[PDB]
């Protein structure tokens, strides 16, 4: 199964996804990115049902695009993830409900302060210091709930991850061929190679 | 609950020569365990020297064979009385099929004709619409008697030069019409005697320059 | 058949204008002067009633002033049961606009869609348009205190201060006299009420013949106020300025 | 005059002054004759060049194996109603097995052509059909006018001149009726009945053109060297 | 079996010939390629019906970008037609695993794997083994990025060679393509039956066989 | 549903409809394309009738379709949001199905045939709008400029103006605008643009709007001031 | 796969002398797994109190779509929605989707600000109307708050003296309960003062 | 006012006669048909200097073996050329051939009376479809806004037309080659045009069964006007 | 997609040297229960055309009134409508074939078996049948449900392939039709003695018989046969 972790430190959010893409006994790749950047200050991971998943993150970073070129302004983490909770809260009662499950963390301008907003198919949405989908979250979720401090830094942020990565690797028991790590800040949005 | 779909039987073979294509079918139509006819055409003329054969479901068979027929009126139409050509009609053919994709035409569907360059052709479909033009082909209930009789007797399969052991391949050669015709009565002669829903009839239709003649001959009634 | 009683209400001219927009803009010029003024810390809406009676209800009555939320009212200028079947739009587009997003309405936004519909009935559909002028007042977070206009034709613009209704040429050129850019609340209060007191074609301004609205950041620390002003309370700011 | 705005209009006097405005167009075309025996119907259309590097437009339709008309007016108003037909005949024999009677194929053209005449928005169709046939009660032929009025005839002719020729098949009715299993002699009639309606131009290979159906003979139309034999 | 896989070369394509109704053996002569343009591939995987009809319907939708933008379709835009078509029958029992294979100056060699599931993954290898698509090769030991064309066109043979053996569904003869910048080139249809003895024969490899 | 055929032949061949849409046109403030060797340049006219305006608020002449591509117009305000919104979806539309951006001749097209459309489609009236569309293509530093008007005919220009008094521009621009030599550099380009303006706007104050639009989505709206200085400027050289 | 019982919760109100009482968990799951601690199932229009139980996504979607309507309202009246009026709105709401239903379970508290009489009300997923003298009980220990309730409950209690009861009715029912704590909320309502306070409780 | 698909007292529609006259204030277009293949050559007519004419496109590619050009009002041709192209492609889709040069006009011309109170009024334009087929060669068709089309051996349309018509009547014979025709085709141009032809203003394109559809390079066209030149002052 | 409630039998048939024979029993089953006697399930078309229904009562009931309705419209405008444009057998049975194939495919069909039983204008025997599924056949001897198992074999013995239909006069014919009805009666547990015999020859026309019996029955040996096995008394 498809690991999407979302962690907010101090200053950033940083979100690790698993980098394989597996239907059945079948790998098809090992270099996958499950991340659309919604706005320069948003990002947003998916995990779900093939095909779903990136017809559903690409029809809502299609939507976000529209917003900012029409007000010339970047919509707020907090709008971002209204919009996509009520796209997914409609899809349920639907002829056929898109089966995707979504991680968004972006930085705020107007409050210089990262969020980060877990929301599954369902259109059930929270705002986490950390949040995880799938069989990794039972894990991840207690080991952050003993290690996360509210006042941590981005360096320290990406060394509980790397942690977090790790001990998920030994207790899977699928191999979900690492994970890509995006941070979120006021700069905009990296991709941490190093990991 | 209600099922649309049955089985009426039957076999279709066509094979394709250097200038002259055959489509052959029993004569035969059953429900079941018992015989709706002994005599009842499965190979149409279509016009512009197509032969074309729906076999399975005698329904679907019926209105896909229908369909095709006015699909060649329509292109004389449309397109100043211009010959369909078999690739063409091939093509329309898989566009009819397709068309009931989520409600499948239940029926193994094989055209005969000649090319454009004069050449025998023999197309064959699948029930969805899937196609691709062959040398030889069996379709319905006895396809799996008959393919490997032609698969060894038409394309010389698993048959080497006597004397090299297996080193050199029987040279592939077209078929005069003569010998065609005896592989086809010897292949339905021989799916009678083992299917149940094989018999009663063999009706071959040849297609030449010349035009579509039609040749029959009986089976083995029981 | 029916073409024959056809008037044809989405034509050009042969100077490439629009027949029943520019004939809607003549019975807005017959509408009660509606004034906004927008200074640092508020603005002002004023706004003047059609030849009153001693036996209407004035408590109970609106015909000017209208809230479309809790940032942004409107002034009215022509016919207010069409301003209504608008008003109503607005309301509705403000409140879709929190559902989808979880905040209030950028003041643009929504008089951008109000124009579009107005726009719509000059292109398609063989209707009439609109026979209505707005002036929007309203606060949001990127812009602050914004003045907008918009008129049957679409059109929509921004403003310090501006009139719409009878007598804007009078109105427009004493406002563009007094306004200042450091100019507050309780001088733009003074400008409004002098500007009407000089346009009006009544005898004499009185608090029976005005409605009034302050949006004020006089609410208590870092948020927004609407005042609608009553009967009394205009009474009482007509002698604190020395009108009445 | 003030009763000519549209089709949904009656005139003081009873008359639908579009509809005659549309039978005009028939009469600007070029001319076409019809004539049968018990036995074949026989097409002949003259076609009508735009200059000397143009074709000859296209005058006759096949609408099945059994029936064809040809056309003077309108093309395009021609391939609407040719293909309806088509559509007719088409329908005729796969659900009833049946080829379309000539009788019943004008009843359909009539009935099309009337709504056309009755509604507010619509125009009448702008062209005149000869329809030919051979069907179980044996060779008709068939005269629409675009009002809907549809007349079964001997022989007949439309378009520019069209008087000469319908005259000439009312003095020889009694004979190119008697005219049974002689195909050739039949067209030889129909062309020296079309000859009768031309002026300064006369029958080269490029501009005439014949059809023909009857016992024993599919629908054919004859252009280029087919019809030098008859010129 | 399918496989298309990038090298420095340009791509490799090569597919297998059979269908099979069950156990019954329908075909060894299946085209499992279809040629959309002088510069475009795909292959075809899962119901042939399905694959054959929507892979020849991409092929008239990038003939009308070309008429419409006087220009070639990118790989990612021919690949994405297919991707966006198969996502609308999501869940209406389309059966399709295939791969888009062309080069473009604007992308270079590209390889798309469209499913019709509706996932579209970009990548330097694809393989579909009955059932199963996978992001390596059959052997993928040999694969290094600097092979020679007329040496990776025998990898990709000898790939399919090895599936075909093995895989009961796989079977039949060869088909190999080799996609370069001013198109493609059939490099023929090669008899799994010839092709197996000579393979053994020259590599010395199949010795659980016997002959 | 209105039905109405609004835009019809008159006897002579005319559609008095979409040639009474020109003239909305002709109404409508200047909007001046100039484009460089390496930019593109929109100068666009502020009538000066209406002070007492907000400008941060007021809806500004030039409008982004996308990140590299802009839109400037002549006539009906209300009817060029229309077709700025239909084309700033379609750009959304093309990069989500082609990915990549819209070519600024395919975005041309495309409001060019939404224009076309509402000349024989029933119930409807043309736009009283014609557009200057101009940006680079993605991964191109050649320069493109675009005209659109009500009929849904479109072209690509050196260099060219619409609206009122655009007669006198175009006539100042075919004069000192050089194919073999176009402006060098974006002052250069800028300068010609504010020169061009300057021969029918009235005064150099709050009247002249200008944006630079150059390669790989940079575009800049110039401010008050800095427009200023090159009004200055051009005078100074003038008064000799 | 039973809706109503995916993320789990509960809330309770009382009436007491010239004062109501709404409280609620703070718990929202993935069954099993505990997701978040801040999920309050409380919100206000006014001065009437709304607490919903049930699918998280249909809560959060209701309150945005009651927000909605009330706004509305008010833009038209002129004057804030009573509790007696939201009732018959919330169920009216409801029963428009009977056959393809929010799986919710709502309750409304409030003083009528006219009559200053206590109001409280629950309601089934398809919108019919509970209104109890006494409380009403909502979610996934609706069959444990119902045993608190009935014997800790008597009527006429002060404010103060309210707030205790409801807060060990709430607290000993959400910890017989998998899928409620994780804290809890209470809002003491009188006239014109509302007072809000979190309780310590287990968290597991 | 009065019906969009009324009849004049003549018998003719008022809309259909109206939109001709839009065709004649068209630029001019002229084809001519040989048994080596079909030209087709246009006008630009670009309305300013400052006007980039490469863009403008009057010679359009419908598919390989179809090519058009237009005269009147050129915007309402795009929705002509497009449901040229799908039909085009469509019947290659349907049929896995080429389509009839003959059957693709027919088709544009269906949509020709499609008006009434559907689309509000004709289309303002006139099309040369020129193409080859193996059934009736190569082959040059006029589709006017009537519905109406003919074949013809060579045609002008626009505003120098009845000009050009003249001067095709005495020069066309049924053994032109292909590079008779080119030079045939800019001579007629270079009469009928108000500017000097040149490269720029002018645009030639052919269609051989080899080659298929293709639009002259302005470098290709300019050597032609320079043969063409050095030819006439030879006598 | 139903079940059908009151139900018929089997329509049983053949071609003879000059016309066609076509049969069915009077009973209306309501499964298991013999509830409707004197329903008539041959419907005739004209004078050249016998139609014979079996399956669901109130589809055959729907059909009867479609056959009405099509000489109605036949008639409409047609001169000839008594002559040359009269109703053939071979369109009353395309017609008939196109309603079954197409209802089908809608998944709700006309729960029926039928036998369209005529001459055509040359003379020529016409005799095809059609089902619920759309599915047809012709044979120089039809029948449906139980017919098809006991019938044909009978049939078959009389004429067993096209040559012996010139060989076969309506006297044998209808004998071999009249003995497959007694055979039916013995053997099928849904069929009646009472039954309606139609003959088209292109002789002497439509002949329609009604309220016929199975007679010449054996029971008899019935009397000797005591128990299963072992009993003696």
């Amino acid at each position: 199964m498809d690991i999407i972790l979302g962690i907010r430190v101090q200053d950033s959010v940083i979100l690790a996804s698993s980098k394989a893409v597996t239907r059945g006994i079948s790998v098809l790749k090992d270099s996958d990115d499950k991340t659309r950047q919604l706005s320069p200050h948003t990002l947003m991971s998916f995990a779900g049902e093939a095909g779903d998943t990136v017809q559903f993150a690409e029809y809502i970073q299609a939507n976000i695009q529209l917003y900012s070129i029409r007000e010339d302004y970047e919509l707020s983490p907090q709008a971002v993830s209204s919009f996509v909770r009520q796209e997914l809260a409609k899809s349920i009662r639907s002829r056929r409900p898109y089966q995707v499950n979504v991680l968004i963390g972006g930085y705020d301008k107007k409050k210089n302060k990262p969020e980060l907003y877990q929301i599954d198919y369902l259109g059930t949405k929270v705002e986490l210091p950390y949040g995880a989908h799938g069989y990794s979250g039972f894990y991840t979720f207690s080991l952050l709930d003993h290690h996360y401090r509210p006042d941590m830094t981005t360096e320290e942020g990406l060394d509980l991850l790397k942690l977090c990565v790790q001990e998920l690797e030994k207790r899977m028991p699928m191999d979900f061929k690492g994970v890509i790590v995006k941070i979120v800040d006021k700069d905009g949005i990296r991709q941490v190679d190093d990991f | 609950q209600f099922n649309p779909y049955g089985d009426n039987g039957g076999t279709i073979l066509g094979i394709a020569g250097e200038d002259f294509a055959v489509l052959a079918g029993d004569t035969r139509n059953i429900t079941d365990y018992s015989i709706n006819s002994r005599y009842e055409p499965k190979v149409f003329d279509c016009g512009d020297n197509i032969v074309m054969s729906a076999n399975g479901f005698a329904a679907d068979g019926d209105a896909l064979v229908k369909r095709f027929k006015n699909s060649v009126k329509w292109y004389h139409f449309d397109h100043n009385d211009k010959k369909l050509s078999i690739n063409s009609a091939a093509r329309n053919i898989q566009h009819l099929l397709y068309g009931k994709r989520f409600f499948p035409y239940y029926v193994h569907t094989i055209i005969a004709g000649l090319d454009e360059d004069g050449k025998g052709a023999v197309y064959s479909f699948d029930p969805v619409g899937s196609y691709e033009r062959e040398q030889c082909r069996a379709g319905g209930a006895a396809a799996s008697l008959i393919m490997p009789f032609l698969d060894n007797q038409v394309n010389f399969k698993n048959q080497y030069e006597p004397g090299t052991n297996g080193k050199v391949k029987k040279p592939l050669k077209y078929l005069s019409v003569e010998e065609v015709i005896k592989l086809v009565r010897d292949s339905f002669t021989s799916a009678t005697e083992r299917h149940i829903q094989v018999g009663d009839g063999l009706e071959i239709l040849i297609v030449t320059k010349d035009g579509v003649r039609k040749e029959f001959y009986e089976l083995k009634r029981d | 058949g029916s073409r024959r009683y056809d008037s044809r209400t989405t034509i050009f001219s042969p100077e490439g204008r629009l027949y029943q927009v520019e004939y809607a803009l003549e019975s807005i010029s017959h509408a009660g002067t509606a004034i906004g003024i927008m200074a640092s810390d508020g603005i002002v809406l004023a706004a003047e009633r059609k030849v009153t009676s001693t036996l209407l209800e004035q408590d109970t009555s609106t015909e000017k002033l209208y809230k479309l939320n809790d940032k942004i009212a409107v002034a009215v200028a022509g016919l207010t049961a069409d301003a209504e079947i608008l008003i109503n739009t607005a309301r509705i587009h403000a409140q879709n606009y929190l559902k989808t997003y979880n905040e209030d309405i950028p003041v643009e936004i929504l008089v951008r869609r109000l124009s579009d519909i107005k726009q719509g009935y000059t292109q398609h559909g063989g209707l009439r348009p609109f026979g209505v002028s707005f002036i929007y007042a309203g606060y949001d977070d990127r812009y602050g205190y914004q003045l907008y206009t918009s008129n049957p034709s679409g059109n929509y613009t921004g403003w310090k201060a501006i009139s719409v209704g009878a007598n804007t040429s009078a109105a427009q050129t004493l406002l563009q006299m007094d306004y200042k850019d450091d100019m507050k609340v309780d001088d733009a209060i003074e400008l409004a009420l002098k500007t009407l007191s000089k346009t009006t074609d009544s005898s004499a301004l009185t608090y029976d013949r005005l409605e009034f609205a302050t949006i004020r950041k006089g609410a208590n620390d870092g948020e927004v106020y609407q005042k609608i002003f009553k009967p009394q309370e205009i009474k009482d700011i007509l002698v604190k300025t020395g009108i009445t | 005059n003030n009763y000519d705005g549209d089709t949904v209009t009656f005139s003081p006097t009873g008359r639908l002054f579009q509809v005659e405005y549309a039978l005009e167009a028939i009469k600007q075309g070029s001319v076409t004759v019809g004539l049968r025996s018990n036995t074949h119907a026989v097409l002949v259309a003259l076609k009508r060049n735009a200059d000397e590097l143009s074709s000859y437009q296209k005058k006759i339709i096949k609408c099945d194996e059994h029936m064809g008309l040809s056309l003077a007016g309108l093309a395009p108003d021609a391939r609407v109603l040719s293909n309806y037909l088509r559509q007719q005949c088409n329908y005729s024999s796969l659900v009833f097995n049946r080829k379309l009677a000539v009788e019943r194929a004008g009843h359909l053209l009539c009935d099309k052509a009337q709504k056309n005449t009755q509604s507010y928005g619509g125009r009448p169709y702008g062209v005149g059909l000869l329809i030919i046939g051979y069907d179980k009660s044996g060779a008709h032929l068939l005269e629409f006018q675009p009002s809907g009025n549809v007349t079964e005839l001997y022989g007949t002719a439309i378009g520019a001149r069209s008087q000469g020729a319908k005259t000439y098949l009312e003095r020889t009715l009694d004979t190119f009726i008697k005219i049974d299993g002689n195909p050739d002699e039949l067209i030889k009639a129909g062309v020296e009945a079309i000859s009768q309606s031309l002026r300064d131009e006369s029958l080269t290979v490029d501009n005439l053109s014949i059809a023909i159906v009857g016992k024993d003979t599919p629908f054919t139309i004859y252009d280029g060297e087919a019809v030098a034999k008859y010129i | 079996t399918t496989l298309a896989f990038r090298f420095q070369g340009g791509i490799i394509v090569a597919v297998d010939s059979r269908a099979t109704a069950g156990n019954w053996v329908a075909s060894q002569t299946v085209k499992k390629v279809i040629e959309i343009n002088p510069f475009l591939l795909g292959t075809m995987a899962g119901g042939a019906a399905d694959c054959q009809f929507w892979e020849t319907w991409l092929g008239s939708q990038c003939r009308l970008h070309e008429l419409r933008e006087k220009e070639r379709i990118s790989v990612a835009a021919a690949s994405k037609i297919l991707s966006n078509l198969v996502y609308q029958y999501k869940g209406a029992g389309l059966s399709m695993g295939t791969m888009i294979c062309g080069y473009t100056r604007k992308e270079g060699p590209t390889i798309y794997y469209v499913d019709s599931d509706g996932t579209r993954l970009k990548g330097d290898i694809f393989c579909v083994v009955s059932g199963q698509t996978f992001a390596y090769g059959v052997l993928d030991s040999n694969y290094k990025w600097d092979l020679s064309v007329e040496d990776a066109l025998y990898l990709g043979k000898r790939s399919i060679l090895a599936a075909a053996h093995r895989d009961a569904y796989s079977g039949g003869s060869v088909n190999l393509y080799h996609v370069t910048e001013d198109g493609w080139i059939y490099h023929g249809n090669h008899d799994v039956g010839e092709l197996f003895w000579k393979v053994k024969e020259e590599e010395g490899s199949f010795n659980n066989v016997i002959g | 549903g209105y039905d109405r055929a609004l835009s019809i032949f008159s006897p002579d061949g005319h559609i008095f409809q979409v040639e009474y849409a020109l003239e909305a046109v002709k109404r409508g403030t200047c909007a001046v394309g100039v484009k460089g060797k390496n930019c593109v340049v929109l100068g666009c006219e502020r009538r000066s009738t209406l002070k007492l305006q907000d400008t941060r608020i007021t809806p500004s002449k030039v409008s982004k379709i996308d990140s590299h591509v802009v839109l400037s117009f002549s006539g009906l305000n209300a009817d060029s949001r229309i077709l700025i919104e239909k084309a700033r979806v379609e750009a959304q539309s093309h990069r989500l199905t082609l990915e990549d951006p819209v070519t600024v001749e395919y975005l041309t097209r495309y409001v060019a045939g939404v224009q076309q459309r509402y000349t024989q489609s029933g119930g409807v009236r043309p736009f009283g709008v014609s557009t200057l569309i101009a940006g680079f293509d993605p991964r191109d530093d050649e320069p493109k400029l675009y005209q659109t008007e009500p009929s849904g005919i479109y072209s690509s220009w050196s260099a060219q103006t619409i609206g009122r008094n655009s007669k006198t521009v175009r006539e100042f621009l075919e004069k000192n605008y050089d194919r073999k030599e176009p402006p060098a550099t974006v002052e250069e380009c800028v300068k010609l643009t504010v020169r061009s303006l300057l021969e029918v706007v009235q005064t150099g104050a709050k009247n002249i709007e200008i944006t630079v639009v150059k390669p790989d989505s940079d575009i800049v709206a110039l401010s008050s001031e800095e427009i200023n200085q090159y009004v200055t400027q051009i005078e100074q050289e003038k008064q000799e | 796969s039973d809706p109503s019982s995916i993320n789990g919760g509960i809330v309770v109100a009382m009436t007491g002398k010239d004062c109501v009482a709404i409280a609620c968990d703070l718990r929202l799951g993935s069954q099993s797994l505990g997701v978040s601690n801040k999920f309050e199932k409380i919100f206000h229009y006014g001065h009437v109190f709304l607490g919903i139980t049930g699918l998280a996504t249909d809560v959060t979607t209701l309150n945005e779509m009651f927000r909605y309507k009330t706004n509305l309202y008010k833009l038209k009246e002129e004057r804030a929605i009573e509790p007696e009026t939201f009732t018959q709105l919330v169920s009216s709401s409801l029963y428009e989707r009977r056959f393809g239903p929010y799986f919710v379970g709502p309750v409304v508290a409030g003083i009528n600000s006219k009559s200053g009489k206590p109001f409280i009300a629950g309601f089934d997923l398809i919108g019919c109307i509970d209104e109890a003298k006494d409380f009403i009980v909502s979610g996934t220990a609706s069959d444990q708050l119902f045993g608190m309730c009935e014997s800790l409950y008597e009527p006429n209690l002060e404010p103060e003296d309210l707030f205790e009861t409801i807060s060990q009715a709430l607290l000993n029912a959400a910890d017989r309960d998998a899928l409620s704590g994780w804290g809890a909320v209470v809002y003491i309502i009188k006239k014109d003062e509302v007072v809000k306070r979190y309780l310590k409780m287990r968290q597991d | 006012d009065r019906g969009v698909s009324t009849f004049s007292p003549e018998g003719r529609l008022f809309q259909v006669e109206y939109s001709l006259e839009a065709i004649k204030l068209g630029s001019t277009a002229i084809g001519i048909a040989t048994k080596e293949g079909v030209v087709l050559g246009v006008e630009k007519r670009a309305t300013s200097p400052l006007l980039e004419s490469d863009s403008i496109e009057k010679i359009v590619e419908i598919d390989r073996h179809i090519g058009c050009a237009m005269s009147g009002l050129t915007a309402d041709a795009r929705s002509m050329i497009e449901h040229a192209r799908t039909a085009a492609v469509t019947h290659n889709l349907y049929y896995d051939e080429d389509i009839n040069v003959e059957s693709l006009t027919q088709s544009v011309c269906d949509l020709a009376l499609r008006f009434g109170e559907l689309m509000s009024r004709p289309f303002g334009v006139a099309l040369l479809i020129a193409g080859h087929d193996a059934d009736d060669g190569y082959q040059l068709f006029h589709a006017e806004p009537s519905g109406t089309f003919y074949r013809y051996n060579a045609k002008a349309i626009g505003s120098g037309s009845e000009g050009a018509q003249a001067e095709l009547l005495n020069e066309w014979h049924s053994s032109l080659t292909l590079k008779e025709a080119e030079l045939l085709v800019l001579k007629i141009l270079k009469q009928v045009m108000e500017e000097k032809l040149d490269e720029n203003n002018a645009q030639l394109s052919c269609i051989t069964k080899q080659d298929g559809f293709k639009i002259y390079d302005n470098e290709k066209t300019a050597e032609l006007i320079k043969e063409l030149k050095e030819k006439e002052a030879a006598e | 997609t139903q079940q059908p409630i009151v139900t018929g039998t089997s329509v049983i048939s053949m071609k003879y040297d000059n016309g066609v024979i076509i049969a069915a029993d009077n009973l209306g089953s309501y499964g298991s229960l013999l509830r409707f006697n004197g329903v008539e399930r041959l419907i005739p078309v004209g004078d050249n055309t016998v139609v014979g229904i079996s399956g669901d009562i109130s589809d055959m009931q729907h059909i009867e009134r479609l056959l009405k309705d099509l000489v109605t419209e036949n008639a409409y405008d047609n001169p000839l409508a008594d002559a040359e444009e009269a109703l053939e057998p071979s369109y009353i049975f395309e017609y008939l074939a196109t309603v079954m194939y197409q209802r089908r495919s809608k998944m709700n069909p006309l729960w029926n078996a039928i036998i369209v039983a005529g001459v055509q204008s040359n003379g020529d025997q016409f005799l095809r049948y059609v089902n619920l599924l759309g599915v047809t056949y012709s044979s120089p001897t039809l029948a449906t449900g139980f017919g098809a198992h006991m019938a044909n074999p009978l049939l078959r013995k009389v004429v067993d392939r096209e040559s012996d239909i010139p060989k076969t006069t309506v006297q044998v014919a209808e004998e071999a039709i009249v003995n497959a009805m007694r055979v039916l009666y013995y053997r099928d547990a849904r069929s009646s003695r009472n039954f309606s015999l139609a003959i088209i020859d292109k002789n002497t026309g439509l002949t329609f018989k009604k309220n016929l019996q199975v007679e010449n029955m054996k029971w008899d040996f019935a009397k000797d046969i005591k128990g299963y096995g072992t009993q003696k008394i």
